[PDB]
């Protein structure tokens, strides 16, 4: 009945020294029934990465919408959109549906190509921006993720250390949520290289 | 859809040999609070019609403005506005009845019960009712709200059918109406002592009486009533 | 330029008068009303021998009790026929009965003056509307782009109309049979047509109370043409 | 209400009862539940009486317009779809229908479409709709063959309505029979259930549970 | 000339030519007469045929039980205006339980015609109307022009050769106004009036159209053998 | 909105905008239609003023409206796309509601109706296009060929041509086409169609297109070489 | 009323021509020449800017060559402002298709859509047509490399090599002479620049008067790359081909 | 919350004879336990030899009759003063009722007259427009009290010929206008005794080829 | 309606759909085909609310057939599934949404691969080796999770499908009157007439 917990899933993002990380589980379900273990929730438009939790039809719709908008942006601006600018576009787009909203929890992650500064941001279903220095969480196990991140996180972690921290934050949070799991992906993002890693985890 | 806020109670009326009589008290209630004590609920239209209104007072004031506008409009490009082409009671009623039914059909009613009393061009008595639902009917006696339950039985003892109308004088009719207003003051908790009365006669025209009071009341017998059963003192 | 709804100094609408000129260029159509039925006939006028003439549809059914023939810009007639068919069927839906021929004609004529700056111009086609109802019997009407309609005992429209109408003036009487009317339409069509009349370049139809509206087969018309030839050679 | 229609060798049999009720009160015993759409097409009335009457005589108008425009008899497929597409537009507003559109054309042969106010449109051989539908299905299913004669098929439809009229409180009055051929439908009379029951009981030996 | 292209243009002398051209269409129309007494009001109309095979175009239209008109000019325009009158008579009866006054009907027709003379795109009506009726102030006769001008009269005529009938009525004024309680004599006066406008042709049984309304007489139209009595 | 009456009557009873639309058709490349006993062939002229053309991707002159009906045209190319799109949409709408594909006559009547509408609607000009519509009715083996024009009139033809120099090829068809015995085979029908275009075309190279439509949705376009073989055989019989 | 001042932009002449379309084509014949050449391994777009100035900022300037998406580009001849209206519409159409079907829009479908928009302005609305002719260079996996042109009438056609704008008659004759089917991109680059060099109304063809673009599968493995040439890169290719 | 509907009581009865038809109704109008009027006409002459009554919610009833009378007027205007036949009137009323399918006229309508063969005709309608030609039809408050009596005394249901014991039905012999009026009066007298909303007066409209005639009878006023 | 199943094997996609249609109390039909051919190599099965199912399926069919004629080209299964998803995602925020769940089985002739897409009425799309809607997956997925191989033949797919239907017939309370089975491969669409 509650649209934000029909399909399940989680996303988490973190900042490190000259890098950012964003990660998500791979489950899609119909309440108790597990339907897919390959439903990735992280997308990217140029060097800007967007994770989306919540109602899966809206996850797909918003990805298609932001691909649409960032493609027109690039053609007109003659440059790729930056994380700070894209964050405002997500907020604007969500608020235009104020009284008929998309049931989602988006998360932005990326590095500004000109300043080199790591950037992350989170939103509620209607556009309110949470721009944290440390970490952003979203999904049906957001409480669990808050608990993991608050204890595991420390500032200025090197890329390969940040990978271990965010991976352990996701995995252990997902294992305490019935509607999350069935695989996981972690993106490690540096100024001009991005590595994608699929994690081994329990499949129940 | 709304709810009535400031309201007026019964309107009562009857036919007699040469015309019609209509009456209504001067109160505007706010629930159980008897808030406004100088409200005129009989509104004359020309010299041949009186419209009596009960229910929501804000809607009454709206209807009053519609009738005022109707007189203005009828006079436009009408050389016989004060003669052959003057507003008839039947014209005024049909217009109101149309408005009432249309408003109920948009689910936004005028929360009123209305009685139009008057005399036609040919001398015929006119007396007809319309309410918030658009329901209409005619009878030798007509009354709204509490009046329907208490006034009609008394007025029907004077004029019980059509053939009783020519046998009923204006003195007998007015007497009956005034007595009914007293009975309503005894028994309706949303009534007042002060009322207005209008007579429309085919010979003597429209007589509008303001500031009338209920008089000759029986209360003395109250002194002997003690307790609710067994109490003697 | 000038308005589409402009009056001339003589008190006529320019566009209506000009559409009447287009109707004069159209192929001939003739109608004759009798107490046994109403006959409708048309000149097909194919532009080339390779054109399959039975695809030329200038006589049309509106309802079982009402038929119609056209002359002028025949493409303009399609929406008029559509409206007529809809009006006939709609009235039957609303009233569980056949519509009067006059009432159907009036409904079609209400479309006529709905042009301005609605459609951009008047219709460039005239109609002969024939039918039967219980109140007024067998009837024939002439519907114009002016919005006016006249009832007729007999009427011709199109390029050979004034020659045909003079002929109808002499030949019509109140005791004509259906067979006599059929031969009369064929005779007058043959008179005003450019090409020689046969069953492929002309078409007959009728409306009777019993059988309703019927377009005649080419074989049936061919026999009536042969019957016409013999009776003209008989004196 | 009980209405049925079935396909067989000789065409289509349509059979209906005649009763209309408002709660427990029997409003009418003389209701016409077969709508004569045109001389070639029949429709049955179940659910809302007005909805069925209004929209199926409307359907007759649309079918007449089709044959005027196309110079050809409308197919049962096309006729049924005009009605189902119309009621689908009104879905949610509260229309109530359950009807069998019945016809016999050259290209299709005998054809029956069940059309519903939720938008359902089903082609089939045997359909039965109403409060007494289950009773009529029993008699139909156990006696139906494709190679029934017109006489035996007419009786089977009559007997199936009688079964429903007997057991279902909201069915009864009289039975109306129709036989749909390629050249049009043929009416086979009104049969009072009261008289029909006793006649069938004696001649058939059925209804031994009832004293006569 | 340069100022007759549309209805939205005054000429240098303050004329509206499109309206004047619409007035010309009435003059081409067949003659129709109107006259009244104190009890009745009568319309007489000469119907026009296309040829000997054709019917005679109807000229008189009923608007209500107490009101109706006769036309001269564009017949479809009379149908539009008479339909509007039917609706207005009807609105008055349904909403106010009141028969529409003939004078008020004239005011409504004036205002409807006026809007078509001051706006771009439209055109004036090409028909003249004679409205008769019996209401609460007795018998009435009105003359409508598509300029918008409506006039109340004892008698009048419009159409081709209408001047002859109009002069006759102007002479007979004192006689026909007094024909009270005698419908046949009032019609006789109307038939004699329209006869002053005939040339070459005379009044036949399918040529003549008569209408009457009065004190205890609903608006009724007489055609065919019903007018042979007056020929 | 723009409401101007562009198509109006003139004093002599002519609608010039409709007549000028026919002049645009006269300018268009020639199109021809011939129906045999069991087929219909549509032939089209390609003007060789344009070489360096990519023939793979260039819009072809014959268009499928459905799997069983085709449409060719003469006149404004851009205008024809609008009629083709509308016809394709109506064909699918007919299948959806009637549960049967359109007859050739119905599809023709629709396209002709659209053309007529654009002759008495405000703010629009008529289509500068005439069409040849050919095919077979569902479950029918009788060949169908219809023609439409800017005014909106339509009719059936045993054989017909439209476009530039269509007066010449109609002359050829009127003396070479026998109604009592139409081209009995595909070969005979294609041969008569290529012959009719050779009266007008110029070089028989990439200037002639031929499309054959047979019953039961059997539609195929002939290639350059296949047409070239007809062109070769025709002139070798002519050298006599 | 207002009819008096109406030019009637959507009417036929007595000869059956559309006045405004013909006059718009006359306008386009004075615009800078744009050329498209299709090869087996790619497409070339070359175009001449109109009489420029030394104070024009060339490296940020765009008047001829526009990107519609990653696979399709256009060369413009005519009113630049009119072209940008249509270009933005085409960019939106491409994205609409991508959102609906999750595949890049086939080249012809985009070309047909823009051409239909042009057609509408010639048949209804009473507005002037767009004074623009396009050369479409694009790639999809159905037909591969494709060249199209469209003009104010809304008519479009496919080409192996084509020119629009000024001196098209001379340009087309030169292309028809030297074009061969087995040609490669590097050869097509040379042909395009040689043709512009001969047809130009200017005294000499220099880098500051040109816009240049290639669409190559010269992108690392089975994918397509668009290259809008920079001013210095146009200067180098002019030296390489031996024009300066 | 505002309730757009009400119940004004009343009972109506239509019977079709061989060459006549009657449409009867009581003259009492009520709300809840009160009498609004002892004489409020409910059956109306609508012109063209057609009588009509729309029983139930009186506002909707008056509206429908008013709109049908108007439909008769415009039928004359549009179709050359043609007489509106009873079957055509019936179909027209269906469309008036179904036009408000999703906000219905809360009434049960009955019309009476003669068909085009001069035979008596009665048509009956539900609130949303379904209709039927019928021989006998009661409507409104006391319909359930009247119909079973009519089944027995007009159609002779459950009556058999003495001596045969159920084998031969009582033959359906035609009733005169005097005979029908007797049954109408007894129907309403019985309904008045047992239904609180029925009483005061009975008005009957009789339709023949000669036109429409009226008869009035007193009913008990308690 | 009720049970719709799908399985993608080596070289084909197999769709199985129940035959029953139930109007509350009675089973009105036992031979209903809950599928529509969208294009020669693409099939769509459906289940949901009465009326809306067929109305939606035929609407999609008409649109894909229109595209095929306009372009003279068959859309890929992926492209068709995306079009269908968008229509349902649009529908879910409408005045009255389509209550329809679909499976799309297609053979991609370009990639020479079978493809199975599962889409629910919200517009939730997933590509799967095997899928279902409603309660069908609750009974069948444990069997498919065990026996499924990506290199299965069509015959092995049909056998695994029979085991799924047998489990449904055993443990489901409703009588769905068997299934109609259709195969989608390089040669097009065909129906298995004995199952
Ligand atoms: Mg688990
Ligand atoms: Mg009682």
């Amino acid at each position: 009945s509650d649209p934000s917990s029909i399909n399940g899933g989680i996303v988490v993002a973190m900042t490190g020294k000259d890098c950012v990380a964003i990660a998500c589980d791979l489950r899609l379900g119909s309440q108790s029934l597990g339907v897919s273990n390959k439903f990735e929730k992280i997308f990217h438009y140029g060097h800007v990465f967007l994770g989306i939790t919540g109602l899966a039809t809206d996850v797909t719709t918003l990805n298609e919408m932001f691909r649409y908008k960032t493609n027109l942006y690039k053609l007109k601006e003659e440059r790729a959109i930056e994380p700070e600018t894209f964050t405002q576009l997500v907020s604007s787009s969500l608020y235009e549906r104020r009284f008929g909203p998309y049931f989602v929890g988006p998360v932005v992650a990326g590095i500004n190509s000109k300043s080199g500064k790591p950037f992350i941001a989170g939103f509620d279903l209607i556009g309110c921006i949470d721009e944290a220095k440390d970490f952003i969480v979203s999904g049906t196990a957001s409480d669990q993720l808050f608990g993991m991140c608050e204890s595991l996180y420390e500032p200025n972690l090197e890329p390969e250390d940040l990978f271990e921290t965010i991976s352990q934050a996701l995995l252990n949070a997902a294992d305490r949520d019935a509607l999350s799991g069935w695989g996981a992906v972690v993106y490690i993002i540096k100024k001009d290289e991005v590595v994608k890693r699929y994690l081994k985890m329990r499949q129940d | 859809t709304q709810q009535p806020i400031v309201t007026g109670t019964s309107v009562i009326s009857m036919k007699y040999d040469n015309g019609v009589i209509i009456a209504a008290d001067n109160l505007g209630s706010y629930g159980s609070l008897l808030r406004f004590n100088g409200v005129e609920r009989l509104i004359p239209v020309g010299d041949n019609t009186v419209v009596g209104i009960s229910g929501d007072i804000s809607d009454m004031q709206h209807i009053e403005r519609l009738l005022k506008d109707l007189v203005t409009e009828n006079a436009y490009d009408n050389p016989l506005a004060d003669a052959e082409e003057a507003l008839e009671p039947s014209y005024i009623f049909e217009y109101l009845a149309t408005v009432m039914y249309q408003r109920r059909s948009k689910m936004n009613p005028l929360w009123n019960a209305i009685i139009v009393a008057g005399v036609q061009s040919n001398g015929d008595q006119f007396l007809r009712y319309v309410n918030l639902l658009g329901v209409t009917y005619s009878s030798p006696t007509l009354a709204t709200g509490f009046g329907a339950h208490m006034a009609n039985p008394l007025l029907r003892k004077v004029v019980d059918r059509e053939s009783d109308i020519p046998k009923t004088t204006v003195q007998v009719a007015e007497e009956a109406i005034v007595n009914a207003m007293r009975v309503l003051y005894y028994r309706d908790a949303r009534s007042s002592r002060n009322f207005s009365l209008a007579i429309i006669d085919k010979n003597t025209g429209l007589t509008f009486k303001k500031n009338l009071q209920v008089e000759n009341m029986k209360w003395d017998f109250a002194k002997d009533i003690k307790g609710y059963g067994t109490q003697k003192i | 330029d000038r308005g589409v709804s402009t009056f001339s100094p003589e008190g006529r609408l320019f566009q209506v008068e000009y559409s009447l000129e287009a109707i004069k260029l159209g192929s001939t159509a003739i109608g004759i009303a009798t107490k046994e039925g109403v006959v409708l006939g048309v000149e097909k006028r194919a532009t080339s021998p390779l054109l399959e003439s039975d695809s030329i549809e200038k006589i049309v059914e509106i309802d079982r009790h009402i038929g119609c023939a056209m002359s002028g810009l025949t493409a303009d007639a399609r929406s008029m026929i559509e409206h007529a068919r809809t009006a006939a069927v709609t009235h039957n839906l609303y009233y569980d009965e056949d519509i009067n021929v006059e009432s159907l004609t009036q409904s079609v004529c209400d479309l006529a003056l709905r042009f301005g700056e609605l459609m951009s111009r008047p219709f460039g086609v005239a109609l002969l509307i024939a039918g039967h109802d219980a109140d007024d019997g067998y009837q024939l009407f002439h519907a114009e782009p002016s919005g006016t309609f006249y009832r007729y005992n007999a009427k011709a429209i199109g390029s050979g109309s004034e020659g045909a109408q003079a002929e109808l003036l002499n030949e019509w009487h109140s005791s004509l049979t259906l067979k006599e009317a059929e031969l009369l339409v064929l005779k007058i069509l043959k008179q005003v047509m450019e090409e020689k009349l046969d069953e492929n370049n002309a078409q007959l139809s009728c409306i009777t109370k019993q059988d309703g509206f019927k377009i005649y087969d080419n074989e049936k018309t061919a026999e009536l043409i042969k019957e016409l030839k013999e009776k003209e050679a008989a004196e | 209400t009980t209405t049925l229609a079935f396909r067989f060798q000789g065409g289509i049999i349509v059979a209906v009862d005649s009763r209309a009720t408002a709660g427990n009160w029997v409003a009418s015993q003389t209701v016409k539940k077969v709508i004569e759409i045109n001389p070639f097409l029949l429709g049955t009335m179940a659910g809302g009486a007005a909805d069925c009457q209004f929209w199926e005589t409307w359907l007759g108008s649309q079918c007449r317009l089709h044959e005027l425009r196309e110079k050809e008899r409308i197919s049962v497929a096309a006729a049924s779809k005009i009605l189902s597409n119309l009621v689908y537009q009104y879905k949610g507003a509260g229309l109530s229908m359950g009807t069998m559109i019945c016809g016999y054309t050259r290209k299709e042969g005998p054809t029956i479409y069940y059309v519903d106010s939720d938008g359902t449109r089903l082609k089939g051989d045997i359909f039965c709709v109403g409060s007494g539908q289950t009773f009529a299905y029993g008699v139909l299913d156990s006696n139906y063959k494709w190679d029934l004669s017109v006489e035996d098929a007419l009786y089977l439809g009559k007997r199936s309505i009688l079964a429903a009229a007997h057991r279902d409180a909201y069915s009864g009055g009289s039975v109306n029979l129709y036989h749909v051929t390629e050249d049009g439908w043929i009416y086979h009379g009104n049969h009072d259930v009261g008289e029909l029951f006793w006649k069938v009981k004696e001649e058939e030996g059925s209804f031994n549970n009832v004293i006569g | 000339n340069n100022y007759d292209g549309d209805t939205v243009t005054f000429s240098p002398t303050g004329r509206l030519f499109q309206v004047e051209y619409a007035l010309e269409a009435i003059k081409q129309g067949s003659v129709t007469v109107g006259l009244r007494s104190n009890t009745h009001a009568v319309l007489v109309a000469l119907k026009r045929n296309a040829d000997e095979l054709s019917s005679y175009q109807k000229k008189i239209i009923k608007c209500d039980e107490h009101m109706g008109l006769s036309l001269a000019g564009l017949a479809p325009d009379a149908r539009v205006l008479s339909n509007y009158l039917r609706q207005q008579c009807n609105y008055s009866s349904l909403v106010f339980n009141r028969k529409l006054a003939v004078e008020r009907a004239g005011h409504l027709l004036c205002d409807k015609a006026q809007k078509n003379t001051q706006s771009y795109g439209g055109r004036p009506y090409g028909v003249g109307l004679l409205i008769i009726g019996y209401d609460k102030s007795g018998a009435h006769l009105l003359e409508f022009q598509p300029s918008g001008n409506v006039t109340e009269l004892y008698g009048t005529a419009i159409g081709a050769r209408s001047q002859g009938a109009k002069t006759y009525l102007e002479r007979t004024l004192d006689t026909f106004i007094k024909i009270d309680g005698n419908p046949d004599e009032l019609i006789k006066a109307g038939v004699e009036a329209i006869s002053q406008s005939l040339r070459d042709e005379s009044l036949t049984v399918d040529n003549l159209s008569i209408a009457i309304v009065g004190k205890d007489t609903p608006f009724t139209i007489y055609d065919g053998e019903a007018v042979a009595k007056y020929i | 909105g723009y409401d101007r009456a562009l198509s109006i009557f003139s004093p002599d009873g002519h609608i010039f905008q409709v007549e000028y639309a026919l002049e645009a058709v006269k300018r268009g490349t020639c199109a021809v239609g011939v129906k045999g006993k069991n087929c219909v062939v549509l032939g089209c002229e390609r003007r060789s003023t344009l070489k360096l053309q990519d023939t793979r991707i260039t819009p072809s002159k014959v268009s499928k409206i459905d799997s069983h009906v085709v449409l060719s045209f003469s006149g404004l190319n851009a205008d024809s796309r609008i009629l083709i799109e509308k016809a394709r949409v109506e064909a699918q709408s007919h299948r959806l509601t009637l549960e049967d594909p359109v007859t050739v006559e119905y599809l023709t009547r629709y396209v002709a109706g659209v053309q007529q509408r654009y002759t008495q609607s405000g703010g629009v000009r008529p289509f500068g296009v005439s069409t040849l519509i050919a095919g077979f009715d569902p479950r029918d083996d009788e060949p169908k060929l219809y023609q439409t024009e800017p005014s909106g009139i339509y009719s059936s033809w045993s054989a017909q041509t439209i476009g530039r120099n269509s007066k010449t090829v109609r002359e050829f068809l009127e003396k070479n086409y026998d109604r009592k015995e139409p081209p009995a085979t595909v070969e005979e029908c294609v041969k008569l169609t290529v012959r009719s275009l050779l009266e007008v075309v110029q070089t028989g190279a990439k200037n002639i297109e031929i499309t054959v439509v047979k019953p039961d949705s059997d539609i195929v376009a002939l290639s350059s070489e296949e047409i070239n073989q007809y062109v070769t055989q025709i002139e070798q019989e002519k050298q006599e | 009323g207002s009819r008096r001042y109406d030019s009637r932009t959507t009417i036929f002449s007595p000869e059956g021509r559309l006045y405004q379309v013909e006059y718009a084509l006359e306008s386009i014949s004075h615009a800078g020449t744009a050329i498209g050449i299709m090869a087996s391994d790619g497409i070339v777009l070359a175009a001449e800017r109109k009489v420029t100035s030394t104070l024009l900022e060339q490296d940020t300037s765009t008047e001829k060559l526009y990107k519609l998406n990653d696979k399709i580009a256009v060369a413009v001849a005519g009113l630049t402002a009119d072209a940008e209206i249509l270009i933005n519409t085409a960019r939106i159409h491409a994205q609409n298709y991508l959102k609906t079907y999750n595949e890049d829009i086939p080249v012809e479908i985009l070309v047909r859509r823009l051409s239909d928009i042009k057609q509408g302005y010639t048949q209804h609305g009473g507005l002037r047509p767009f004074g623009v002719s396009f050369i479409y260079a694009g790639y999809d996996d159905r037909y591969g490399y494709q060249l199209y042109t469209s003009n104010p009438s809304g008519n479009y056609t496919g080409w192996k090599a084509i020119s629009v704008g000024a001196n098209t008659s001379a340009a087309q004759t030169l292309l028809q002479m030297d074009y061969k089917d087995d040609m490669k991109v590097d050869d097509a680059i040379e042909l395009a620049l040689k043709t512009l060099s001969k047809t130009t109304d200017s005294s000499a063809l220099t880098y500051d008067r040109l816009e240049f673009a290639t669409i190559r599968k010269g992108a690392n493995d089975g994918e397509v790359y668009q290259k809008i040439f920079k001013p210095q890169e146009i200067k180098d290719i002019l030296v390489k081909t031996g024009i300066t | 919350q505002f309730n757009p509907y009400g119940d004004n009581g009343g009972t109506i009865l239509g019977i079709a004879g061989e060459d006549f038809a009657v449409l009867a109704g009581d003259t009492r109008n009520i709300t809840d336990y009160s009498i609004n009027s002892r004489y409020e006409p409910k059956v109306f002459d609508c012109g063209d030899n057609i009588v009509m009554s729309a029983n139930g919610f009186a506002a909707d009833g008056d509206a429908l009759v008013k709109r049908f009378k108007n439909s008769v007027k415009w039928y004359h205007f549009d179709h050359n003063d043609k007489k509106l036949s009873i079957n055509s009137a019936a179909r027209n009323i269906q469309h008036l009722l179904y036009g408000k399918r999703f906000f219905p006229y809360y009434v049960h309508t009955i019309i009476a007259g003669l068909d085009e063969d001069g035979k008596g005709a009665v048509y009956s309608f539900d609130p949303v427009g379904s209709y039927e030609r019928e021989q006998c039809r009661a409507g409104g408050a006391a319909a359930s009290l009247i119909m079973p009596f009519l089944d027995n005394q007009v159609n002779f249901k459950n009556q058999y010929e003495p001596g045969t014991n159920g084998k031969v039905k009582k033959p359906l012999k035609y009733l005169s206008v005097e005979e029908v009026i007797k049954l109408v009066r007894d129907s309403f007298t019985s309904a008045t005794e047992r239904h609180i909303q029925v009483g005061d007066g009975l008005e009957i409209l009789i339709v023949t080829k000669d036109g429409v005639r009226k008869e009035f009878y007193e009913l008990k006023r308690d | 309606m009720d049970i719709i199943l799908g399985i993608r094997v080596q070289d084909s996609v197999i769709l199985a759909s129940s035959k029953a249609v139930t109007r509350g109390i009675s089973v009105l039909k036992d031979s209903d085909d809950k599928t529509r051919q969208l294009s020669p190599h693409t099939l769509m099965s459906f289940a949901g609310e009465a009326g809306d199912t067929v109305q939606f399926a035929e609407y999609i069919q008409a649109n894909i057939q229109l595209y095929s004629i306009r372009e003279d080209y068959e859309l890929s299964p992926q492209a068709v599934s995306s079009f269908v998803r968008q229509e349902l995602a649009k529908s879910i925020r409408s005045r009255r949404p389509y209550q329809v769940n679909v499976l799309i089985g297609g053979y991609d002739k370009k990639k020479n691969k079978p493809e199975l897409y599962q889409i629910d009425y919200l517009g939730t799309k997933v590509e799967l080796p095997y899928g279902a809607h409603g309660y069908s997956g609750f009974y069948t997925f444990s069997l498919l999770d065990h026996h499924y191989r990506p290199d299965m033949t069509t015959e092995e797919g049909l056998d695994l499908l029979k085991l799924c239907v047998q489990e449904l017939e055993k443990r489901m309370p409703m009588d769905f009157k068997g299934v109609i089975v259709k195969i989608v491969d390089k040669d097009g669409i065909r129906q298995v007439d004995d199952f």
